[PDB]
RNA sequence: UUUUGUAUAAUGGGUCAGCGACUUAUAUUCUGUAGCAAGGUUAACCGAAUAGGGGAGCCGAAGGGAAACCGAGUCUUAACU
RNA sequence: AGGACCGAACCGACUAAUGUUGAAAAAUUAGCGGAUGACUUGUGGCUGGGGGUGAAAGGCCAAUCAAACCGGGAGAUAGCU
RNA sequence: GUAACGGGGCUAAACCAUGCACCGAAGCUGCGGCAGCGACGCUUAUGCGUUGUUGGGUAGGGGAGCGUUCUGUAAGCCUG
RNA sequence: GUUUAUUAAAAACACAGCACUGUGCAAACACGAAAGUGGACGUAUACGGUGUGACGCCUGCCCGGUGCCGGAAGGUUAAUUGAUGGGGUUAGCGCAAGCGAAGCUCUUGAUCGAAGCCCCGGUAAACGGCGGCCGGUCCUAAGGUAGCGAAAUUCCUUGUCGGGUAAGUUCCGACCUGCACGAAUGGCGUAAUGAUGGCCAGGCUGUCUCCACCCGAGACUCAGUGAAAUUGAACUCGCUGUGAAGAUGCAGUGUACCCGCGGCAAGACGGAAAGACCCCGUGAACCUUUACUAUAGCUUGACACUGAACAU
RNA sequence: CUUUAAUGUUUGAUGUUCUAACGUUGACCCGUAAUCCGGGUUGCGGACAGUGUCUGGUGGGUAGUUUGACUGGGGCGGUCUCCUCCUAAAGAGUAACGGAGGAGCACGAAGGUUGGCUAAUCCUGGUCGGACAUCAGGAGGUUAGUGCAAUGGCAUAAGCCAGCUUGACUGCGAGCGUGACGGCGCGAGCAGGUGCGAAAGCAGGUCAUAGUGAUCCGGUGGUUCUGAAUGGAAGGGCCAUC
C-alpha cells in the first residue's frame, strides 16, 4: 500500500542495483547498505535511488 | 456469510518409520515443530523435517517433556 | 491448442530469442564428406560443386564426424580441434 | 495444402535432440521486487515441456 | 431414439418398391508391407511418353546456445566437485 | 342553407346464429352505421423496401410485412435435435 | 370393487426350537461340439493323442471375413 | 368523420379553435453525391414544425437541473507553424579514453491559433418541478393556487352516511387520511351528437320456472357416384395392485357366445401445430438511451480557388 | 560588436475603398416562333459568399455491436482469488447458497549474530492510591507473549533486553514434496565475497501457514550478442527492473 518501491544502486559504477521497498512517511532518510556487487565481485556500498 | 475455505496444504508424515531415505527427502511436513529433529535430520524454515544423510527413518521419544524426535539411522 | 477457454500453453508461456540470418548461410561439414569432393582440395566452391552444401552457404566448418583416410587440403574453412587432429593424422593440411 | 504452423508456438518453443521441446518459464516478466532471488534464479533457465502438453505442442508445431 | 431409468400414457415410423449419410484433394504423424541403405528420393521439365534422362531440391547421418560461436560436446557461471 | 334528419341504390361492418376437411383461405341470414359529402366510383398515371404510403392500428405495399417478392453470396452459421 | 396373505382356503396350511428328506437357476458336475490365450513332447513353414484356462456386454479399441457394381486375368470358360 | 383488409370501431386518430416556435424569399423544411424539384407560379393576414383539441370560466407559482436563446473579462482547446534543447552520421584534431564544424537526419515541442466547454443573463402553452417544523423559524428554484376528488386515478376497500332493492362489492349523491388529482403531456363544467362504458324503470316477451306441440332442411333406409384427417402391429374388457410414479396389454382376480346398426362422448395422457408460457444457446431481429465504437448532417478554423489600393 | 531611429522592402493584423476572379433563382439582345442551357450587354453583390483537402465541437439522424457465471427453475439478494478451523469417517485428499473468522499488508528493524533474561493472576505491606499505576516479599508455573485471524508450535525458548552489524548476499544445487498443466514449495552441499562469535558455528529475511495477477504491448539501466552492400546507428535479443 503506502510502502513504495526503490532501488539501491551500487557505488562501484557497475550499474548493478538491488530493488526493495521503503516507507517514505516514517524514516525518510536515504537507505544505504553494504551489498554484494556481482559485476566487481566485492561487497560495496549501495545507495537509495529512483 | 460462510462460503470460504483454503486450499488444503497436504501436510503430514510423508515417510514412515523404518523406510529407506536418500539425503534431502522430506520426512514430515508440519505447522509448528510437532516432530523435532534428531540425528541426521534437519529442520527447515517452515519446520519441515528432511534427511541429511542416506539411511532409514526412526521415530523416538526423548527428553524430559517426552517430545517426539525423527532420526535417520545409517544403513 | 484450444483448451476450453483456459489460456493455452503457447499464449501462457513467454516469447524468447531471435532468428539469426548468419545461421542460414552457415553450414557443417562432416569428415566423411572430405573424400566426396573432387580434386583432393577442400573449399566452399568445390564443396558446392560436390553438392555437400547449398549454393547460398557462405560459411562452413568441418567437424569430427565419420573418418578421413586420405590426405586432404582444407582452405577458407573453420575446423574443430578434433577434426583438425583427424585431418592431420591422415597426412592432411589446414589453411586459413 | 501445407499445414500452417501456429506462429505463437513457433516463437515459444524449440525442438531438442531427442524430440522434446524447450521453453522459457512464466512469472519472470514484471512484478520482480516481491519475488525471492531463489525463485527467480530457478525460473531463469529453460525447461522441457511435460507429457500432458507434448501433444498440444506437437499439434501446433507440425514442421518443427 | 434418448435417458439414472421406457411395455411405457416420451420421440419416430400407414405399408411396399427405388434412392438416402464418414467422401476427395493436399500436407503431416504413427503402424504394416516392399526397395535401397549412411544413404534414400526426385519435382517441374525433356522424352516416339507408365521406359530413360532431370538430384533443382527435400529428409538423414550432430548437438548445444537467444545469439555470435563452439562442437561429441555445448550452455549456464569468474569457475563448477 | 346545412360535413342537417328518416330512408333505397351505393359505400361500410356494431350484435347474434350458422359455417370452421365451409357454398366461401373472412362468407350467409336477421338485425346495423353513412347515405350532397372530410362521400362514392370507373379509366389512366405517380410514390419501391431501411424505401413508399399512413385522419397513426406498426396499419397497408398482389391471400405474404417490427422491414415485400425473385435470384445470388450459399452447401452462411448451428458448442442443438 | 373384495382390494393391507397373489388367490383359493388354512386353527394350521400361523409363530418358536430342533431334525432329517425333497423341489428349486442359464450356478456346479455329466456327454457332444466351436473359438481364443498360454505351457508343453514329439516336432519344425506346424497341427495333435495332448493339458490348464478363458469365452455377458453399451460408448469405444483391436482382429478376421461375406456379399454388390466395375477393371485385368478373359478373343479364355459357361450359355438358346 | 378515420382506424388494426381477416378476433379490438373505441375513451384511440383526425378535427374547427388556441398557443409556442422557425422562416425576409435562392425562405425555413423536404426529396435528391448533383443538377434540379416541391414549399409556391405562394411572400409574415404566408409557409413549416410542435403541443393542446368546440364553446364557457380559466390557465396560479418556480429558470435551481436538462434544452434552446443572447452576451461576454477571462481559463482550457485542433489542424497549421516550428524557438530551444537532445541523439546518429563524418571533415578534422587526436602517440589516445575521447572530442567533434558543415550538410543530411531522428526526436522534443517555445509561439500563433476558432468554435466548443467553464462563466453571466433570459425563456416553462420548452423537457420539467411545486416542503417541513412549533402554537415565529430551517430548508428550497418554488413550495400545489383555482377547481375537482374512493375518480378510466383510492392499496387498506365491499371506506362512511344516505338514495334506490326484501336483500345493491355495481350505480347515484354527499364526505375528505388525494397510498399515488391539478391547471394547454391542459383543470373544471357544458346543450347537442354516439352501432361508446355503468345503473334504474315502463312495455315486451320461451331468456327462465319447465318445457309441449307443429311446419320445413339434415339425421335414418333404398338406388347412383364417392372424400378426409389418422394409422408400429393387434386375437383392442372391469377392478385392485405394480410399474418412467395415472395400464386393453404386467401380477392377481372378476366378467365375457361370434358380428353388425342407431346413438352419447368418460378413456384411448384421442387428432391438429418439433409449446407461444418457462428456461437455455457466449442464438436472431426490431426499438431506446447521458452503454461502446463509428458515421451522414450541422458547426469552427487553416490552406487552395483569391486580387489591387489606402490608413492605423 | 552592445543599442537604437526609417523606408523600397517580406510576410502578421484591424479598417475602409476598389474591380478584374467568383455569384446572381435582376433587366435587355442573340442561338430561337424555347420560363432549359449557353454566349453577350448592363446593373447589383464581391475577394465576401460558396466548393475541395485538413481540423476541433456536436451528432440514436443512421449503423455495428456488448450488456458474465454460479444458482434445489429464473429473477431480486449473495458469491467469484488467497489463508485458519470444523464437517473430513485417527496417512493424503474430499462437496453444498454447510458452520465460523481473516487477507490484498507490516518492518533496515520488527532481519543476522553474540551475550543475558523469564511471564499472567492473585495474596500480603507500603505517601497522595481508588477493585486495577510504581516498590518489597510470598504463593503460581505460562492460565503470559508472539506486528495483524485461526490452527499448530515455541523455555535450548520461536517470548524480552542490549552490543556489533547487512546473509533481506551473487552463481549453482544432490535429493525430495505438491500440482492435469502453467507452477508452487523445502533443501543439505559447492564457488565467491561478507557479518557476528575466542571457538565450535550461525546467517540465502522475519515462530509457520494469507499479503496476490500468466501472456502480449511498451518504458528505464547494463550488455559492441545481432546489426538486411560495407562502417556505424535504428531496431531486435540476453541480464536487472517498472
Amino acid at each position: 500500500g503506502i510502502r513504495e518501491k526503490i532501488k539501491l544502486v551500487s557505488s562501484a559504477g557497475t550499474g548493478h542495483f538491488y530493488t526493495t521497498t521503503k516507507n517514505k512517511r516514517t524514516k525518510p532518510e536515504k537507505l544505504e547498505l553494504k551489498k554484494f556487487d556481482p559485476v566487481v565481485r566485492q561487497h560495496v556500498i549501495y545507495k537509495e535511488a529512483k | 456469510r460462510n462460503g470460504r475455505d483454503s486450499e488444503a496444504k497436504r501436510l503430514g508424515v510423508k515417510r514412515f518409520g523404518g523406510e529407506s531415505v536418500l539425503a534431502g527427502s522430506i520426512i514430515v511436513r508440519q505447522r509448528g515443530t510437532k516432530f523435532h529433529a534428531g540425528a541426521n535430520v534437519g529442520c527447515g524454515r517452515d519446520h519441515t523435517l528432511f534427511a541429511k544423510a542416506d539411511g532409514k527413518v526412526k521415530f523416538e521419544v526423548k527428553g524430559p517433556k517426552n517430545r517426539k524426535f525423527i532420526s535417520i539411522e545409517a544403513e | 491448442g484450444f483448451e476450453g477457454g483456459q489460456m493455452p500453453l503457447y499464449r501462457r508461456l513467454p516469447k524468447f530469442g531471435f532468428t539469426s540470418r548468419k545461421a542460414a548461410i552457415t553450414a557443417e561439414i562432416r569428415l566423411s564428406d572430405l573424400a566426396k569432393v573432387e580434386g583432393g582440395v577442400v573449399d566452399l566452391n568445390t564443396l558446392k560443386a560436390a553438392n555437400i552444401i547449398g549454393i547460398q552457404i557462405e560459411f562452413a566448418k568441418v567437424i569430427l564426424a565419420g573418418e578421413v583416410t586420405t590426405p586432404v587440403t582444407v582452405r577458407g574453412l573453420r575446423v574443430t580441434k578434433g577434426a583438425r587432429a583427424a585431418i592431420e593424422a591422415a597426412g592432411g593440411k589446414i589453411e586459413e | 495444402p501445407k499445414i500452417k504452423t501456429v506462429r505463437g508456438a513457433a516463437k515459444r518453443f524449440k525442438k531438442t535432440g531427442k524430440g522434446g521441446f524447450k521453453h522459457k518459464h512464466a512469472n519472470l516478466r514484471h512484478i520482480l521486487t516481491k519475488k525471492a532471488t531463489k525463485r527467480k534464479r530457478h525460473l531463469r533457465p529453460k525447461a522441457m515441456v511435460s507429457k500432458g502438453d507434448l501433444g498440444l505442442v506437437i499439434a501446433c508445431l507440425p514442421y518443427a
